[PDB]
């Protein structure tokens, strides 16, 4: 055997109840937060295409 | 200065980024960009995250070290900068071995390097790496779930393969049955289905990304003060503990076909199985070993970083003495026998969540990250509340 | 060359737009900007 896996398990999971914890109206700001913050990095994908593949070249059939 | 200022340095970098986009290339590299270099893209993340590590990894070892002074700053900046060309013309040269791009390239490298540092002075967090792939990263998601133009998995019977889309689709199915049930025409991985999961395994990270201590502390000399020390539960930024991942899997990869010189299936197969085949996976115990190897793997990578380069024991002590911190019931030094413990058992079960975000691949639908658009949200969460407080 | 600390200025917002100008039009083959 080895001593130090059992104690490193115990000093990991209990020091998350050292952390502050989620409240539950400050789960829903951070969680609103993330669906905008990612439909912005959304749009880059879309728009940038129709610009990029009428120059490149013309063989696509669109 | 001003938070209308603020958001106006991001304007200027977000818009021309959004204009814009071993022996063998690496994995982790086709992560962070999202084109592996298109028409316009010209590796416009790719130099200055692979000469910031590399320089960080010099930096931190002991055998140099940054000084209060502005001189050991300067010399970092103009090391990384350097690096930054070396490796993008290192890379280029092998795949002209053609016109156009090679010309290019190098006209594209003065519009970055600069760039780069006007969203370190001229915006506060993030960085211009950062908000590069953040963006990279959303792209490839939400593509794939509106209409991607060649081909969309999941659902088919068409093999035109050009056109194939999710709207597409959405069309020609009204005129037949349902096929956004759990049952699919040929079920390779539904497109539809598979974003429901992606924001899912978001949701269980960003909980503990509100797990962190705030301590209350005293000073020294004078006693009548207090002060504040936040201990983040994450560790290492998350960065060298998903690289890390990626980066030993090419190093026995790679040297297959270099010891012939000196067989894809086989040996591959017999040490890693790639990532999960499902729930019901594909091996009863040759994914199950390479799971557990997996987050072993991963849970060392922090636990060896920390001391070397990383804060941990020393470089935290440092920290707290030059205010001359000390504890309302003990002094400065024992702090330090306290973190000894805390920064390598929440560094590392910190890292064992990085792994399992890594595995999964169908229930996830980001390109391989995980770290490095989350710390972008994490960055938001800052900015966003700062605008909320200026405003009312 | 390296002695600036500071980075921020009308002047650097200049050199990056007139750069990527010539990037996305003069030295394009397709859309014959430059002939060769």
């Amino acid at each position: 055997f080895v001593e130090p896996s059992r104690q490193f398990v115990k000093d990991s999971i209990r020091l998350v109840k050292r952390c502050t914890k989620p409240d539950r109206k400050e789960f829903q700001k951070i969680a609103m937060a993330t669906a905008i913050g990612f439909a912005i990095m959304g749009f880059i994908g879309f728009f940038v295409k129709l610009i990029h593949i009428p120059i490149n070249n013309i063989i696509v059939g669109g | 200065i001003q938070f209308k200022e603020k958001v106006l340095w991001t304007a200027i970098t977000l818009f021309i980024f959004l204009v814009c986009c071993s022996a063998d290339p690496f994995y982790w590299m086709r992560v962070i960009l999202a084109s592996n270099r298109g028409t316009l893209m010209e590796l416009g993340i790719s130099p200055i995250v692979t000469s910031g590590l590399i320089m960080q990894l010099l930096a931190g070892a002991k055998i140099i070290e940054v000084g209060d002074t502005p001189k050991d700053r300067a010399l970092f900046n103009g090391a990384q900068k350097l690096f930054g060309m070396i490796i993008t013309i290192g890379q280029s040269i092998v795949y002209v071995m053609c016109l156009l791009i090679t010309i290019q390239l190098f006209v594209a490298g003065l519009i970055v390097l600069l760039l780069d540092e006007l969203l370190q002075k001229g915006y506060g967090l993030g960085s211009g790496i950062s908000l590069f792939i953040a963006t990279n990263i959303c792209e490839t998601i939400v593509w794939k779930a509106f209409s991607p133009t060649t081909v969309n998995t999941g659902r088919g019977m068409e093999f035109e393969g050009a056109i194939i889309a999710l709207f597409h689709l959405l069309a020609t199915r009204t005129d037949k049955v349902r096929a956004l049930r759990e049952a699919f025409y040929r079920q390779n991985l539904p497109n539809l289905m598979n974003l429901i999961a992606t924001i899912f395994v978001f949701a269980v990270v960003i909980y503990f990304q509100g797990f962190r201590v705030d301590l209350p502390i005293k000073s020294a000399r004078y006693r009548g003060q207090y002060n504040t020390y936040p201990i983040k539960l994450f560790y290492t930024s998350n960065i060298p503990i998903i690289l890390q991942s990626a980066l030993v899997s090419n190093l026995y990869v790679i040297s297959q076909m270099l010891s012939a010189r000196f067989p894809v299936g086989g040996l591959c197969h017999y040490l890693s199985p790639p990532e999960s085949f499902g729930s019901v996976l594909e091996d009863p115990v040759h994914a199950v070993v390479y799971i557990v190897f997996m987050l072993g793997s991963c849970a060392f990578f922090s636990k060896t970083w920390i001391e070397v380069s990383g804060s941990s024991a020393k470089d935290v002590a440092k920290q707290l003495k030059e205010q001359q911190m000390v504890m309302r019931g003990h002094r400065e030094t024992s702090m330090v026998h306290e973190l000894n413990r805390y920064i390598p058992t929440a560094a590392a079960f910190g890292g064992l969540c990085i792994g399992a975000l890594s595995v999964l691949a169908d229930f996830l639908g980001a390109i391989g990250s995980g770290t490095g658009i989350l710390l972008a949200v994490t960055i938001i969460y800052q900015y966003f509340e700062i605008f909320v407080k200026e405003q009312s | 060359e390296d002695s600036p600390g500071l980075k921020v200025g009308p002047v650097p917002v200049l050199v990056m737009s007139l750069l990527f100008i010539a990037s996305v039009f003069m030295l394009h083959i397709w859309g014959k900007y430059t002939r060769s």
